[PDB]
């Protein structure tokens, strides 16, 4: 879902 | 059809290739495959592989999806940096659903789906050309890039010159040795920025190109002790890189943009398509530009566009008619940059296009007033408007727009605005050492 | 009247002062002064000094103009530091035209209009009483700040504890040897993060005291070798720096916010100034938070507000209403960072105040359901409303308000607007490492 | 005008 | 004096100080205002209350005998190569021949400040001018004026930086010198700027700054050497 | 005469 953070 | 299975087989076999690699491009653009034995052709060309197709979606993905991974016969392309222990080759898949129907959310289908509506409302073919721009750095002692360019050369200047080097010379050859139709390569304004350009194919095969060109750059660069770029911006107060677009229409007769009794030579079709393209550019500004750096490439004084015009001849206007007629009639969009994703950029441009003809909008009057010399607001009082200055209002702007949403499905619509609101947002709530040199002994 | 010419004199005389910063404040904030020896105080005491202006305006200064320098004789404070060569002593001026009149672009010359505008109204005084938070770091070998704070301490924690350093306990020290009236000091949430509370005083008093305090605790941090900074958000991920601001109104009577009788023991005149603070919020909020790091502070999770509402106890409100009633009745905002003008937010703040009053504003009903529980569009229903997320949003929102126009009068809001906005042109066009570090490599 | 810049 | 304590206590703290008009490129230069008032018996000659600006015809005279010869002592004033390199647009230093009350560098102010006070102010004076050979110039100029009663140019408030060289060049305004060869010659030129010098003074200022002229000419600098050693 | 020479 969200890695990037 | 330019091959067939049995083709393929007997490439595989004379070329004595032991590794394929199933490619394909996700919503961000980035080019992701699945590697498979030699011994498992066979099956690879019988469309019975299964794989993920949640990473189509990128880092957004949330539930694993099964999908297939139908490849494309005329995509067949052996590498040539392989060793002799097997060679590697590779094939441009289309993503299919398990009951027997394309996946809504791959670009590609996405895009065969707009040159089908195209298709229905008359012509036969979409012929683009890109014009992609390059920044090539010096690698570290760790192989890490630098900020350090390779060379201080100019605009179509002989910097790298004979006696070795010139990754250029290098790149284009080993291009043409694997089945690359390049028209020219030039020095760029920067220095250490390059341009390759290639001949005017389908848009299909263009993306395709596009995708392979990168991937192959990128290889022979780091070959050479060098990073190739594709960012917009690598550098601030230095020219940015793009990927302007030239684009034709062709139909049965022949291209569908040339009348020699229109105006500037241009039929009613191309002056339909270029008040399209102008209408809804704030719409597919988004997707033309996706990535935050892209939009520092937008800032007037470095020939990149800002304003909502079109031109024959002026500095930075956002669409450009090159003076070439009859059936080299094109229309070149120039905002568009390598980091976008070809095959979502196409079909946004088709669908303006497409719906500007159907409309059969009146185009504004071409300015060649050089507008940077009024202020905003002495333009704005014209049809002159600005693209979004951040991504996020060009977010908004996709958004409110719904022709650009139809152009690119209810999937991809979804899960591009979710991945690009959380870049936003990373990026809104960073420190970064600007403000720690602004405002740190300051306040 | 606390001090005369002639006790200037006799101070200047029996101390031994051989030079004198005669002090202001610009409107960026930024503490300048012209220096002149002793032996000049009498013409300074003639309010016969000249200097040049538009230094006021600070860099988007265009023309030379000449200015007084009224000084104020209640500042007059003799430094400590200044070793046995003639002592220095400064006092804050007040800015005059050449034809006598006070200057319209000096931020204390425009809060006395605005003060005066109050007594107008029927008040006496505005106490004042700010929560300034600065952080520490280590200097490095050249004296340069490092980003290593000074110590890994809590929330009132007693980290730095005895035997040496404690840079917290000398700063207080020598505060109240210098005559400053410190109520309280402790160790903020954030590691290396202090807070040093003061006694409430008038608007004037409090503002010139804020700006004496960051002098003083830059000086004596460096003394110690180390940086204290009073930037909003030094670093990402940890809490940021506050100046939280207690006002309370009074009049012949005595406090102008208390009343028994009323709900929450608070007068009609407290709810007015509630409505009118919480209407012009979006408006002062550029000139509240000045810089393009505060808005890195104003973010979820770290207990600075980030929407317009006031509570008696919620988890980081807009405005929070200590429960301390009597005589201590005040309205304590939180959005307020040490990077602020104090002037400059004190007028817009006492000018919506009292907008707030004459129009008989109904405030809204307190929030305490823990509005972070909803989404932005399921609070968007009610009166809840976000901040602007970034320094632009809110020049557009100052742009658009005209009370606050008039509490900042003309020539500053100019002045105010032209220079955020070359800051937000800066900040804009600047390729920060983020960039780079997102997509060199991926692109 | 434009130290800053 | 100033210079001399000056540059012996910056040498005393491990500092060296400078003088120069223009150290560095990009950066503001150092200039020597000078803020001049003529007295009689009475007391000001440039006050007068009953005249336009609080301004009398003496001070006015003066302002039309100053602005007239600029362009003849303006060799005097920025007797250095460096210093043609501050009187650049931009930084504040004066470029055209205009007076004004309040404008972004006019060559000549009139500060605000009137009574015993009233002055006027010469902006493109430099530290590196000799003080003495400057105001005896300076005076030669304004006395010349006085006599011959000559009358100043409307002042200028419009921002003459906003138009072309030709687009004001119309009005009366002209541009400073760019050089110290065409500062010499202006020397060279005007005849009231050679009395107010001398024969002697004259003569041999102008040997030593043809000197210097020759010199900074046939000099290859490294600048040259970035620009062209590489293309060509 | 001429020693900068
Ligand atoms: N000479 C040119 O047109 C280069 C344009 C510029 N490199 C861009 O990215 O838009
Ligand atoms: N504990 C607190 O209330 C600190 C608040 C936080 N430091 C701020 O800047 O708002
Ligand atoms: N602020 C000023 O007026 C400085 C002027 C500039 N330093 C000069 O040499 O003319
Ligand atoms: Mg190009
Ligand atoms: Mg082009
Ligand atoms: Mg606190
Ligand atoms: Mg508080
Ligand atoms: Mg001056």
């Amino acid at each position: 879902q969200l890695p990037r953070f | 059809a330019k091959y067939t299975k049995e083709d393929i087989f007997r490439f595989a076999d004379e070329q004595n290739v032991k590794f394929i690699r199933l490619q394909f491009t996700d919503i961000l653009g980035i080019i992701k495959n699945v590697e498979i034995p030699v011994s498992q052709l066979k099956k690879a060309l019988d469309n019975k592989i299964m794989f993920d197709g949640s990473s189509i979606e990128g880092f957004v993905r949330i539930e694993e999806s099964d999908m297939y991974l139908f490849p494309d016969l005329d995509t067949w392309v052996v590498f040539p940096w392989t060793a002799e222990k097997g060679k590697v080759a590779r094939m441009i898949c289309d993503i299919y659903n398990p009951d027997m129907t394309p996946f809504a959310g791959d670009p590609r289908a996405n895009l065969k789906r707009v040159l089908k509506e195209m298709e229905e409302l008359g012509f036969t073919e979409f012929n683009l050309g890109p014009e992609p721009e390059f920044f090539l750095f010096k690698l570290d002692e760790n192989r890490r890039p630098t900020l350090e360019l390779n060379d201080s050369g100019g605009y179509f200047d002989l910097a790298p010159t004979d006696l070795g080097e010139n990754c250029r010379r290098d790149i284009v050859l080993e291009l043409e040795e694997m089945g690359f139709e390049i028209e020219a390569s030039h020095h760029e304004v920067a220095p250490g920025q390059h341009e390759i350009d290639f001949k005017y194919e389908d848009a299909i095969t263009a993306c395709d190109s596009i995708q392979t060109f990168k991937l192959v750059v990128k290889t022979i660069a780091r070959k050479h002790g060098l990073h190739a770029t594709f960012m917009p911006k690598p550098l601030f107060g230095v020219n940015g890189s793009g990927m302007h677009f030239n684009m034709s229409l062709f139909n049965e007769k022949g291209n569908a943009f040339f009348d020699e009794s229109g105006e500037l030579e241009l039929s009613q079709t191309a002056y339909h398509f270029l008040a399209g393209m102008l209408k809804h550019a704030r719409g597919y500004t988004a997707v033309t530009n996706p990535t935050i750096n892209s939009f520092k490439r937008l800032v007037p004084g470095y020939e990149a566009p800002c304003y909502i015009a079109w031109s024959g001849k002026n500095r930075s206007p956002l669409v450009r008619v090159p003076s070439s007629r009859g059936l080299s009639t094109r229309l070149e969009l120039r905002s568009v940059d390598p980091s976008a994703n070809p095959y979502l950029a196409m079909a946004v441009l088709l669908k303006a296009g497409l719906s500007g003809i159907k409309d059969e909008l009146t185009p504004p009057a071409p300015v060649d007033r050089n507008i940077y010399g009024m202020n905003e607001e002495e333009r704005e009082a014209t049809g002159i408007y600005d693209l979004p200055e951040s991504l996020g209002h060009a977010l908004i702007e996709l958004e409110k727009n719904e022709i650009i949403k139809d152009g690119l499905g209810e999937h991809i619509f979804e899960h591009f605005i979710e991945a690009k609101t959380i870049e936003c947002d990373m990026f809104r709530t960073a420190v970064h050492p600007w403000e720690r040199e602004q405002y740190l002994e300051i306040y």
